[PDB]
């Protein structure tokens, strides 16, 4: 699970 | 040729034709995963470095500190450790110990911040850090640096146009930080002069650039579709010259990665069939039935063996 930019 | 070292051998990646999956072949795949540390940002890694280096604001001396829990502090790792930097990267615990192995294995300095803290959490500390020494460090900022979507505009575009001999049509691209899908749009459409259609995918579950352009109110959201739905508009992400945005569940995007996988062989993220579900939407429209659709495939499936698409 990914919010706010993360996970790139 | 042979490259001097391994952050000059990013790109040239292949365009695979789907076979159940849009109309008689009018589907084509760019496979991203097929890059020196196997995904897109091995090119923006690369040419950030490059570009802090002929400004001088990246020297021997000086030391990457990032703020990256993706595919982008695997490709600063990647180039820092072929060119001689030290790199530190910030990541709440969140992350898997595979990213972790992996990135301590590239020789990255880890500084881990609290879980519940998140994204924020980790760009705070990482600015902290900088504002030690900030003759000493340098951080690259892939949501805003231009040279994102330049180095696409330089190669991956290019690419696109000659591989299909000038008759793409239509770019689908999943949006993170927006470079991949600027650089296309700016080369096929500006400096080859092709009037595309250029296509932003994003989750369902976090419409930021569907909600703003529609001027309703943005409402970011938790999500599966690792790589894209940063929950705002980046700077990097060139709203001008998107002419359409599809939205993809995370559900949709992962069962579509899988049949990636056994129905084409090919081995892609999950963001990969976000972009695949969202192409093949548009290219079973009889507007599109008949335009070459090129898709980008960000990254490989072994990055998520561990995760829900397995």
């Amino acid at each position: 699970t990914f919010e706010y930019g993360d996970g790139i | 040729a042979i490259y001097a070292d391994n952050s000059y051998s990013i790109g040239n990646t292949p365009l695979v034709r789907l076979k159940h999956f849009g109309h008689n072949g009018n589907v084509v795949v760019k496979i991203e995963g097929r890059n020196p540390s196997y995904s897109v940002k091995c090119r923006i890694g690369a040419n950030m470095v490059w570009q802090a280096e002929k400004d001088g604001t990246l020297t021997k001396g000086k030391e990457i500190v990032d703020a990256t829990s993706g595919n982008t502090g695997i490709a600063l790792a990647y180039v820092a450790a072929a060119r001689g930097y030290k790199i530190t990267l910030t990541m709440p615990e969140t992350m898997s110990l595979e990213r972790k192995r992996l990135l301590c294995g590239l020789g990255v300095n880890l500084v881990l911040t609290e879980g519940a803290k998140g994204a924020k959490g980790a760009i705070a500390k990482a600015e902290e850090i900088v504002a030690s020494d900030p003759s000493r460090y340098v951080m690259l900022k892939q949501f805003e640096n231009p040279a994102n979507p330049q180095i696409h505009r330089e190669t991956t575009g290019p690419e696109i146009w000659k591989d299909t001999d000038g008759k793409v049509d239509v770019v689908v691209a999943g949006v993170g930080t927006g470079g991949s899908i600027t650089g296309i749009s700016r080369a096929i459409k500006l400096d080859f002069g092709k009037q595309i259609t250029s296509v932003a995918v994003e989750p369902v579950e976090s419409p930021v650039i569907s909600q703003t352009l529609a001027g309703e109110e943005v409402k970011p959201g938790p999500h599966k579709i690792q790589g894209i739905g940063a929950g705002f508009i980046p700077k990097n992400l060139d709203l001008s010259i998107i002419d359409r945005v599809e939205t993809v569940d995370s559900d949709t995007a992962l069962a579509t990665a899988r049949r990636l996988m056994a129905e084409e062989g090919i081995l892609a993220g999950i963001s990969s069939g976000a972009a695949v579900a969202a192409a093949d939407r548009l290219a079973k429209l009889p507007e599109f039935a008949d335009k070459l659709i090129v898709v980008i495939l960000p990254s490989a499936s072994e990055r998520y063996l561990s995760t829900a698409l397995f």
